[PDB]
């Protein structure tokens, strides 16, 4: 249930709060909205147990 | 009129203004906006609301507004 953010493009300012949710790229092939060669989804989860 | 915000197609939240001879709306969520960002005469993540008093009353209006660590001045 609980989703944290990998990491991101730029650095977060304090008390800025983000909603929407983008495919994350790091090279010169754009990922086009799939999690190919260098695209990474930056949701992820906890799984506590 | 006021928008405040990064991206005016969705994508982010926007901070929105309206003024007039009755309320001011002080609204930060989505909407939805044409290429033509007007009011007329005659959504998904809806966050923050405000109500305030009306801002206005050989006529200058000096405004100044700051933005500084997530507060409105």
């Amino acid at each position: 249930n609980y989703l944290y953010r990998l990491l991101r493009k730029s650095k977060l300012k304090p008390f800025e709060r983000d909603i929407s949710t983008e495919i994350y790229q790091a090279g010169n092939k754009p990922c086009n909205g799939v999690a190919g060669p260098n695209c990474y989804s930056p949701l992820q989860s906890y799984g506590f147990r | 009129g006021w928008i405040f915000g990064t991206t005016l197609d969705s994508k982010t939240q926007s901070l929105l203004i309206v003024n007039n001879a009755t309320n001011v709306v002080i609204k930060v969520c989505e909407f939805q906006f044409c290429n033509d960002p007007f009011l007329d005469v005659y959504a998904n993540n809806c966050t923050f609301e405000y109500v305030s008093q009306p801002f206005l009353m050989k006529n200058l209006r000096e405004f100044v507004f700051k933005n500084i660590d997530g507060y409105f001045k």
